[PDB]
């Protein structure tokens, strides 16, 4: 039920643009990646160890 | 004699011809009653993990 963190996605998985009925990626590739949390791209999302 | 009665960044005229941020409560349209966002943070969980 909670939450384990929140990522407002930096640069790297950002969208430059998304027209309407479009998708990011694009309808051709396959989904990209948020690898981590903070603003600078750095350190990967953590979890508990009973997590 | 006031620019602003009510105080808040909003003029007489803009809270009474209802001219401004139309999501604002129609009450707030009254040079008296201040435009005015009253926000509290509710709880819902914590999670404790242990380092
Ligand atoms: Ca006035």
């Amino acid at each position: 039920g909670d939450t384990l963190s929140t990522i407002k996605a930096q640069e790297n998985q950002i969208g430059n643009n998304l027209s309407p009925g479009d998708t990011y990626p694009k309808k051709g590739l396959s989904p990209l990646a948020l690898n981590t949390m903070d603003q600078f791209s750095s350190r990967l999302i953590p979890i508990n160890y009973d997590q | 004699l006031e620019s602003n009665t009510a105080g808040d960044p909003y003029t007489d005229y803009e809270k009474a011809s209802g001219s401004f941020d139309k999501a604002i409560k129609t009450e707030a349209r009254d040079p008296l009653v201040a435009a005015y966002p009253i926000v509290g943070v509710g709880m819902e969980k914590l999670i404790i993990s242990t380092n």
